[PDB]
């Protein structure tokens, strides 16, 4: 369809071999925990995914005994809710969609755990449409509800513009300029949809690596068994 | 052993062409193939469960906390489109050096070809993503087009009024038991080739000039595999996203349509025939021809030489087919708009015009010019 | 016609491997039957130029231009040969046919 | 008969003596 | 829309100009003869199945 | 199998152990020349059908901005 | 030349050596390529 | 084809004929049955239903 | 104290080049066009588009540095 | 024809000895009744589903909401109840009659006798009943047995502290996957 294409950023990870800056990611862990989890869902993102990643073992206990999480029926046969766990998931913003389509004007927030690769050059895209809330030019009008972000698919993204310079602040006192912020969640989003960034990029350095000893080694090896033939001198030699 | 016997006479002493290029390695890849995608999907089937509520979660369960699951998804995923590459470039191979004379060869690997799309299509339905979702309904669709029975049909495969948890489960079935019946159609294709021994790129009678598999055409096999080792590690270790779609990230909702709906590249070319006959019907039939197209391959073999190595214009007429296949896989992918349309139009019409009559053709006037004909 | 003819020749490229044409035509039965109707001497050079084209094609190379088969040199020594088991073989499915 | 030619010069083949196959 | 029988039920209402319109249209020259009128009880009211007749 | 395979006569064949010979001789000594030696004679059969995939594609996508490329004249 | 005639000419030999020598290399190589994957990210 | 195009070809099929409309009609039968096809089953008495 | 965000800054130093101020300028004329004409359906997106897309471009071009 | 050959050498023509009483039939009765498995577990694969939340209702969907379902589910645990009949008897009849001394064929037997003794324990473990889960510790706890490495191959196995989902589902997949290999 017709829509802007979201330009390609000198990502720290961008390199064949370039892994993920874990700062960035723990601050934009801070960015989603304070600004996008009122909306947002991370379903498939537990607690001790940060243990090593951002987090240790108490910061990650401590983050996530800071919220409360219904967990099981009481022997009363009732629910209850108990601090979080290392073994919770992220807390659901809306107990079902209905409700998030009647607290967003009709519109659902998706799952953000997996947004930057279900989003077309969804790194970029994140950035760009987080910092793409431009004014409508003329001869569109958009309706209540509605924004016009040119990457957002027909420039329509139900979503208010969430990042307002200084809009939080992070711990580490990096300035919160709306942009380290974007740039921030945005690794973060991209940590989220693939943990194993960084531990599959030393697979590969090591595959690299070992397929550049074994490649000439097995054609050498070839080349021995093969030369025999490579050599052979054919002569016809009739009776005459 | 009896056993050695059948061992030997088909892998050790089995009398080889001494000057098979690189490209008879492929078949053999693609035996390897078959096996990292069983193994891989072994270990996918022991995590995956085939239910609709829990199939996302099951796939992020293997990503997330299965210790190097996402390492075996995603050499699944990309396992199978090494397989598609490796049989296209086996077809290819088939189709340049005349190797389509053996002709029960060709019929079992065209049954192959089949088993091998329909495995890989129910597949791709198995993690019940959006995009996965939208392309099990299309295809399923597609049956529809059958004349009487279709309806029937497509509500048969789909298991009620619409795909549903229905499919999923049973196309779980299918995908899982597919690969071994065709490693069993394998076996049968590499019976009915001994009885006539491999080609080689001349095209001429090899009797004269054969050798042993072990030594020589072995390791050759050994660094085939190596080096199909690398591109398939290179493409899941640092690009494991830049063959598949980024809409299969997102849960399957039957409420929302994508804007652009498309199977995997492999199926593409398919696709843009698909596309382009404006019925149905002919789209579905086609499509269909377009695979089949190959079966009728040996019976349009018209040049008293078998091989492509000694025959310039049917080698220009060949390089000319690939091109516009290439062509129909740029299409497919392209929306439905000028000009993408009429090029598909065009595209199809050439593929089927090359291959059905220009080939024969011109196999039947480089026969004039060396005074056969 | 003549020149367009070498031409064509050349490009076909199974000259440079030291074959004739005769040598590139697919063994069918017609062709199988025309060999084995061969005298001994004629087999056994279309044998060894067989054998010399697969070992150049094993090797990749191919032979120095002053080994090449000559376009008028090319001798179709099969052709004769084969005309006639055609000609049997049309006669007797003719009479299958009647 | 089978002493008129000799075997043929594997030169541009062979390599440049049993002190050596022990490395070879 | 609904997803009655797992499928969309598109249901929708339609506007003095939207019926007039609907009935303009040509019903034979439709690709499908079926005047809007008569896949409707109500003219404000029109209510489809969402599958494409293609796929 | 071997020994059944075909009838030849009086073809003699010289070979050399492998350890005998060098592994790659003149490897980048006549590969060079060789490869090069292939690519001029299939290059005409095989590069201008791709060429003109890459002018259709390259135009396709070309021609279709300009028709999703606004009209002018139209809307006013 | 010893090598050959000392662990590389009996095939029982060829193994121990293969064997031994690959459950060093793996210490190595991996120490090696972590050292480089450090450095580079 | 040029050798099926014969006199004795000709009368090898005619002989032939019936028999292969025999077995057209066998499958057909089948067909109607295994289906349960009542399209055409509706027609014959006993078996409506 | 206004905290700046480079991305601003950025963004005015990328629209003082030529192709910005050139699709500028079209989107002015498109935007005034379509004031102009009170009652018309013609957009200005895809001028709006074209800036945005050489904007943004050269804004890629060089923000990283800026960002810790 | 070499396809057709080998059914001519081994199916129609092959000499076979002519006073071969009843108990012979029974190892083709085992391939027959190995290819009934098979068709009658697909036909159980197509509405199963491996979640211990959902698998004992899936098999009670099986039973009373599929179209004959009940039949096919009740087909596969009779038919692999007289896998078993017939796969004794075979054994029987290869232990009386003195055939052990193909040794080939006795070995490769006892091969399948250990698969199919597999298959069908993880096939009674996955409609996750009572029974099925008790019995899975049980066995899975035998290999605790092994003197030294016995504790990770049951920990392995059961791919968790105790049977849990994790067996569930790798029950499946190894259920699945082996009468292929034993067809083999
Ligand atoms: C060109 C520059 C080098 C050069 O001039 O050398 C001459 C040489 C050509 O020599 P020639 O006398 O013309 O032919 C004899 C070959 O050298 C004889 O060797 P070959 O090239 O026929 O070797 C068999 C071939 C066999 O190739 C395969 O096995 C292909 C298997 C299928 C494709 C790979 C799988 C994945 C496919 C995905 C699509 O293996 C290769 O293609 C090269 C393997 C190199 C491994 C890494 C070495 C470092 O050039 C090469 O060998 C190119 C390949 C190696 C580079
Ligand atoms: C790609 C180009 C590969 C190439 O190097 O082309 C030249 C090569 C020449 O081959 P030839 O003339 O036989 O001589 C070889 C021995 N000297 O020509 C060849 O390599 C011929 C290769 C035959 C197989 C090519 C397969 C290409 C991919 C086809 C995919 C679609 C196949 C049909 C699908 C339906
Ligand atoms: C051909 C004219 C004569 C050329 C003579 C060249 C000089 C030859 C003598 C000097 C040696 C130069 C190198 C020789 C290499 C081997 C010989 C050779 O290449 O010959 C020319 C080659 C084959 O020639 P030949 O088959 O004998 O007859 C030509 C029939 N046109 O033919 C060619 O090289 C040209 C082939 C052109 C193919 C163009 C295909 C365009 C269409 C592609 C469509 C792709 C799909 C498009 C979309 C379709 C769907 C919409
Ligand atoms: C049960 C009784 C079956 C029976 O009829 O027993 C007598 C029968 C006599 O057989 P025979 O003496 O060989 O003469 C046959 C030709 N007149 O002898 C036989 O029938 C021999 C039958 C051999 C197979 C019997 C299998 C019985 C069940 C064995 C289960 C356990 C097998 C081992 C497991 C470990
Ligand atoms: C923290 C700064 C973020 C980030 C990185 C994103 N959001 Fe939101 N969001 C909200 C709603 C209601 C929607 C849906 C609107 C609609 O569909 O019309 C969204 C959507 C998104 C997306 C998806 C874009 C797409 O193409 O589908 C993305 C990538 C995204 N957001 C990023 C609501 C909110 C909030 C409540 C006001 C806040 C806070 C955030 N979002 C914060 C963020
Ligand atoms: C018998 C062996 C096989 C088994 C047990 C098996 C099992 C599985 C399982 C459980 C999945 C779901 C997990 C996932 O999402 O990746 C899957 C996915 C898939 N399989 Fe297989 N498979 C087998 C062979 C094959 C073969 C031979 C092919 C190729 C034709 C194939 C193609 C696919 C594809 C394309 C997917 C989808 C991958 C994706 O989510 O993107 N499988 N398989
Ligand atoms: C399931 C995937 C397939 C496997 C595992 C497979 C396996 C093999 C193997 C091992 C060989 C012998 C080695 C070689 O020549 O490359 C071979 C050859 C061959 N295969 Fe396949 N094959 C497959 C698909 C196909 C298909 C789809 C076709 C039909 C288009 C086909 C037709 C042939 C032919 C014609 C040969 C003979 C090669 C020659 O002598 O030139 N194969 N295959
Ligand atoms: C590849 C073919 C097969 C498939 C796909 C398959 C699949 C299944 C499935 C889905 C179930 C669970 C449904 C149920 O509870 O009955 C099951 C159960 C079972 N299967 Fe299979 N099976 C296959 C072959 C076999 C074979 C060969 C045996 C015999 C060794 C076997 C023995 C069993 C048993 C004993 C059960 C438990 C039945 C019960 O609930 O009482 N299966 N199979
Ligand atoms: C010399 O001629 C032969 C040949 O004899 C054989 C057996 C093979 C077979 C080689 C392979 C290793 C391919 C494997 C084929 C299968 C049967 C795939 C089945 C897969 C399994 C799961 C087992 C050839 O590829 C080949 O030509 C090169
Ligand atoms: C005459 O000697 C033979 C014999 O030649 C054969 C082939 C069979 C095999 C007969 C069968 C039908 C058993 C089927 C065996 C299998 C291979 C089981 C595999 C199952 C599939 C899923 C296929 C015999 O049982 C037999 O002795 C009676």
């Amino acid at each position: 369809d017709l829509e802007l294409h979201p330009p390609s950023y000198p990502w720290s990870h961008r390199g064949l071999l370039s892994s993920l800056d874990h700062t960035s990611i723990r601050r934009g862990f801070q960015v989603y925990k304070q600004v996008c989890s009122s909306c947002h869902s991370m379903d498939y993102v537990a607690y001790r995914h940060l243990v090593g990643v951002c987090y240790t073992e108490e910061e990650a206990k401590a983050l996530a005994e800071e919220v409360e999480v219904q967990d099981g029926p009481n022997d009363d046969g009732e629910m209850f809710m108990r601090p979080g766990k290392l073994s919770d998931y992220f807390p659901k913003p809306y107990p079902n969609p209905e409700a998030a389509r009647a607290a967003n004007n009709g519109a659902l927030p998706p799952d953000l755990s997996y947004i930057v690769r279900a989003r077309h050059g969804g790194e970029d895209y994140v950035f760009s449409l987080l910092t793409g809330y431009c004014e409508p030019p003329t001869g569109v009008s958009l309706r209540e509800g509605l924004y016009f972000n040119p990457y957002f698919p027909g420039q329509a993204i139900g979503m208010a513009p969430p990042i307002y310079t200084e809009v939080l602040e992070y711990d580490d006192g990096t300035p919160a300029t709306m942009s380290q912020v974007a740039k921030d969640v945005a690794t973060f989003l991209r940590w989220a949809s693939e943990p194993e960034h960084d531990h599959r990029k030393r697979m590969g350095l090591k595959m690299l690596l070992m397929m550049g000893l074994l490649l000439p080694l097995t054609y050498a090896m070839k080349r021995h068994k093969w030369s025999v033939l490579k050599s052979r001198k054919l002569a016809y030699r009739p009776p005459k | 052993h009896p056993l050695f016997k059948i061992i030997n006479h088909s892998f050790i002493d089995l009398p080889a062409p001494s000057n098979i290029s690189s490209w008879w390695n492929f078949g053999s890849l693609l035996g390897v193939c078959l096996m990292v995608q069983i193994i891989t999907g072994l270990f996918l089937a022991m995590h995956y469960t085939s239910d609709t509520m829990t199939a996302f979660s099951s796939v992020t369960h293997i990503c997330r906390d299965v210790n190097y699951g996402w390492l075996i998804r995603y050499m699944h995923a990309n396992g199978a489109s090494m397989f598609f590459i490796c049989l296209f470039l086996h077809v290819g191979r088939g189709l340049y050096y005349g190797s389509y004379t053996f002709m029960e060869t060709w019929n079992i690997g065209v049954l192959l070809l089949f088993a091998v799309m329909a495995t890989a299509f129910m597949g791709y339905v198995l993690p019940w993503g959006q995009m996965s979702f939208w392309g099990a309904t299309v295809i399923t669709n597609l049956l529809s087009a059958i004349p009487y029975i279709g309806t029937t049909l497509v509500e048969w495969i789909w298991g009620g009024f619409s795909v549903d948890k229905a499919t999923l489960t049973r196309f779980f079935a299918f995908h899982f038991i597919l690969p071994f019946i065709i490693a069993a159609l394998a076996i049968v294709h590499l019976l009915f080739l001994h009885e006539t021994g491999s080609n080689n790129p001349t095209g001429l009678n090899s009797d004269a000039d054969k050798i042993p598999f072990h030594p020589y055409y072995t390791i050759k096999d050994i660094l085939g595999i190596l080096i199909m080792f690398l591109i398939l590690m290179t493409l899941v270790l640092f690009f494991p996203d830049m063959l598949g779609d980024p809409d299969n990230y997102m849960p399957a909702n039957p409420l929302n349509t994508p804007p652009h709906i498309k199977p995997e590249w492999y199926f593409l070319f398919a696709y843009a025939i698909l596309r382009s006959i404006p019925n149905k019907l002919g789209g579905v039939l086609a499509l269909i021809l377009s695979i089949l197209i190959l079966a009728l391959m040996p019976f349009l073999h018209t040049s008293k030489q078998r091989s492509l190595m000694f025959r310039p214009i049917t080698q220009i007429l060949y390089w000319i087919l690939v091109a516009n296949l290439l062509i129909l896989t740029w299409i497919g992918g392209q929306p439905v708009e000028h000009p993408f349309i009429i090029i598909g139009q065009l595209a199809s019409i050439s593929y089927f015009s090359i291959i059905l009559i220009l080939m024969p053709i011109s196999g039947i006037i480089e026969d004039k010019m060396l005074k056969l004909y | 016609l003549d020149g367009f003819r070498k031409w064509y020749y050349n490009a076909a490229g199974f000259n440079k491997l030291g074959l004739m044409r005769d040598d590139t035509l697919h063994e069918t039965e017609d062709v199988k039957e025309a060999i084995r109707r061969l005298p001994e001497d004629l087999y056994n050079d279309r044998m060894f130029r067989i054998k010399r084209a697969l070992d150049l094609t094993m090797r990749h190379q191919i032979l120095p231009k002053d080994q090449w088969t000559k376009y008028e040199e090319d001798k179709f020594y099969l052709e004769p040969y084969l005309k006639e088991v055609i000609r049997e073989r049309k006669e007797r499915e003719e009479w299958a046919k009647k | 008969s089978h002493t008129d030619v000799k075997v043929p010069d594997f030169s541009d083949y062979r390599r440049a003596s049993k002190e050596s196959s022990e490395a070879r | 829309a609904f997803k009655w029988r797992g499928k969309p039920l598109f249901v929708r209402h339609r506007t003095k100009k939207e019926i007039d319109q609907e009935a303009a249209v040509e019903v034979s020259q439709l690709r499908d003869p079926q005047h809007d009128l008569d896949r409707v009880k109500k003219p404000e009211w029109v209510i489809l199945i969402g599958v494409c007749t293609h796929l | 199998e071997f020994g059944n395979l075909a009838r030849i006569r009086h073809v003699i064949s010289y070979s050399l152990s492998p350890f005998e010979q060098r592994a790659f001789p003149s490897y980048f000594s006549k590969g060079i020349p060789n490869v090069l030696r292939r690519t001029r004679e299939r290059i005409l059969r095989v590069a201008p059908p791709f060429v003109v995939v890459y002018l259709i594609y390259t135009w396709g996508n070309q021609e279709f901005e300009q028709s999703k490329r606004k009209n002018p004249a139209m809307y006013e | 030349s010893r090598l050959y005639s000392l662990l590389f000419r009996r095939t029982s030999t060829f193994a121990l050596t293969i064997a031994v020598g690959a459950l060093f290399f793996e210490r190595a190589f991996d120490q090696g390529a972590d050292a480089i994957y450090e450095h580079i990210n | 084809l040029s050798r099926f195009l014969g006199p004795r070809y000709r009368e090898l099929a005619r002989n032939w004929i019936p028999t292969a409309g025999m077995w057209g009609t066998v499958g057909a039968v089948g067909l109607v049955w295994a289906t349960d096809w009542r399209l055409i089953l509706d027609w014959v008495p006993y078996i409506n239903g | 104290e206004e905290l700046v965000d480079p991305l601003t800054t950025v963004r005015e130093h990328c629209e003082q080049l030529e192709k910005c101020v050139k699709a500028r300028e079209r989107l002015e004329l498109c935007d005034n066009r379509v004031s102009s004409r009170s009652q018309t359906e013609e957009d200005c997106t895809e001028e709006l588009f074209d800036f945005l897309h050489a904007r943004d471009h050269c804004v890629a071009h060089k923000l990283f540095k800026n960002l810790k």
